[PDB]
């Protein structure tokens, strides 16, 4: 891969008081063209991992790959629910990865996140592992799980690697990230999860030529990896001088 | 004999592969492997009668069943290290069809493979052939259940029940008198059990539950692998013991 030619736009991933937040747009672009509009940009690991790109599709979807024998080799090894691999293992063996095809000068277009539940004392999801049924689509109350036991990890294109309490990619570094510097906090509802990422996600659908409103969310919690509905982001402008009519302005001088 | 069984790349003046006819016979003197079709699954069972005087062994700890995809039951009768080994390879041959085709590997094709892999050795001078019988079994809605057997000579054979190793004449023709196409594996359960106190005579009622492993893949377990729980196998195993002890 010599550059990004079909690419993906930025992820947010953040820890609440169940787990895991993630969201990204269901969008690729073949340059200045919104080709694909329906694209699965965070992808499952296990049943407590996930893994979300932005950059080139094709590089993302050779490390999905990857990351998906790399758990079958796991689950066929597997004899206790301990035994299963972690998000801070995933998150290893890709900085790895990106390590040594920089040492080799033949990178992936990618920026990376790898989020899950970096425990297994929140629930039994892993005693009997189904990879191709998912009885979640019987219901039981969340976990309050620790922040302590949540997992959100970052890697980009030359190897640098780290974790936080969220982490963006993309153009979201700028706009969300701002806003979560400013108001994330320890330990929010579901509810506010959402509201905190869907402002991130309408500010970035208003300033990056590269996004849309169909977004994507997927929760990682003590139920497994969920995959909501994909939406419909409201985006409404934030000023009438936008909406007023350029002929009430003065025909004189440059008003545009 | 007579100087010919000393290789297995040389035929004897009857066309016959002495060093595959031993390692068939260390694989029959070896613990017992079967494998059941059932209505609403495939039963798994392994019998390992060889360590009823290895009383330190950390119990349930030894198990000779393995799966593939998680939907494909692979077991057998034989050395553990050889069977390790052509486990596996199951595994990268699967992981190689994933990485191609995006699809699991048909259980057909799989089968071919390890077929192919087996008796590749059992062509040169230089190298120890397998002595390991393998069964791979996997169960669907549609297609019901399918039991593969590859013996040490690369020859695969499908069935619809089978059994390899020690005392296999005995559990399959206790197993051929009934037909269990119509019965379901919670109910075959506990006809194994009685199949295994009559045929080995190594196993009792107080070592059936520590010298017995226990898979299948079933409607129940979502047509997955699975291991028998305990709160499932343990009615059965005083059922059986019941049983034979009335009679």
């Amino acid at each position: 891969t010599l550059g990004p030619v079909v690419t993906g736009t930025s992820v947010i991933a953040i820890k609440y008081k169940h787990g895991i937040m993630i969201a990204a747009d269901r969008k690729a672009s073949y340059g200045s063209y919104a080709k694909f509009q329906n694209v699965e940009r965070i992808f499952k690991i296990n049943n407590k991992t996930v893994m979300g790109f932005s950059g080139e599709l094709a590089d993302a979807q050779y490390l999905h790959e990857l990351l998906t024998r790399k758990n079958i080799n796991n689950l066929s090894e597997k004899k206790r629910k301990e035994d299963m691999y972690t998000p801070q293992h995933y998150h290893s063996y890709v900085s790895r990865v990106f390590y040594v095809r920089k040492n080799r000068i033949d990178p992936l277009f990618n920026n990376i996140i790898i989020a899950g539940i970096n425990s297994q004392k929140y629930d039994n999801n892993d005693d009997n592992v189904l990879l191709y049924t998912n009885k979640n689509n019987n219901n039981e109350e969340y976990k309050e799980i620790h922040k302590d036991d949540l997992y959100i990890g970052f890697v980009d294109m030359h190897g640098t690697n780290f974790c936080d309490d969220y982490i963006t990619t993309g153009y979201a570094r700028y706009f969300a990230l701002t806003l979560l510097r400013d108001h994330y906090k320890d330990n929010m509802t579901e509810e506010e999860a959402r509201i905190l990422i869907n402002e991130c996600l309408r500010i970035l659908y208003f300033r990056d030529a590269t996004s849309s409103n169909f977004i994507q969310i997927v929760k990682v919690t003590s139920k497994g990896v969920e995959y909501e509905e994909p939406y419909i982001l409201p985006c409404v402008l934030n000023s009438a001088d936008y909406v007023y009519p350029s002929t009430l302005l003065p025909p004189a001088g440059c008003m545009w | 004999s007579a100087g010919y069984d000393l290789s297995v790349s040389t035929f004897s003046p009857d066309g016959r592969l002495y060093q595959v006819e031993y390692i068939y016979k260390s694989i029959n003197n070896n613990n017992t492997a079967l494998c059941l079709e059932c209505k609403d699954g495939i039963i798994c069972c392994c019998i390992n009668s060889n360590m009823d005087k290895n009383k330190m062994i950390k119990k349930n700890s030894y198990n000779r069943i393995y799966h593939v995809n998680n939907n494909i039951i692979i077991t057998y009768s034989g050395f553990d290290g050889d069977a390790r080994n052509i486990i596996d390879r199951a595994r990268s041959e699967a992981n190689t069809y994933y990485y191609n085709f995006h699809t699991n590997i048909p259980l057909h094709i799989l089968v071919n493979r390890i077929s192919l892999y087996i008796h590749a050795y059992t062509l040169y001078w230089h190298m120890r052939p397998f002595a390991a019988s393998i069964i791979i079994s996997s169960f669907n809605e549609k297609d019901k259940g399918d039991i593969y057997c590859i013996e040490p000579n690369g020859a695969c054979y499908k069935y619809s029940g089978i059994v390899i190793g020690k005392n296999k004449e005995m559990f399959k023709t206790e197993i051929e008198k009934k037909d269990y196409k119509d019965i379901n594996v919670r109910d075959a359960i506990e006809d194994i059990y009685k199949f295994i106190l009559t045929s080995d005579d190594h196993m009792n009622k107080n070592n059936l539950q520590n010298l017995v492993n226990f898979s299948w893949i079933c409607k129940e377990s979502s047509y997955e692998f699975q291991n028998i729980h305990e709160e499932i196998l343990t009615p059965a195993l005083n059922k059986a013991v019941e049983y034979i002890e009335k009679l």
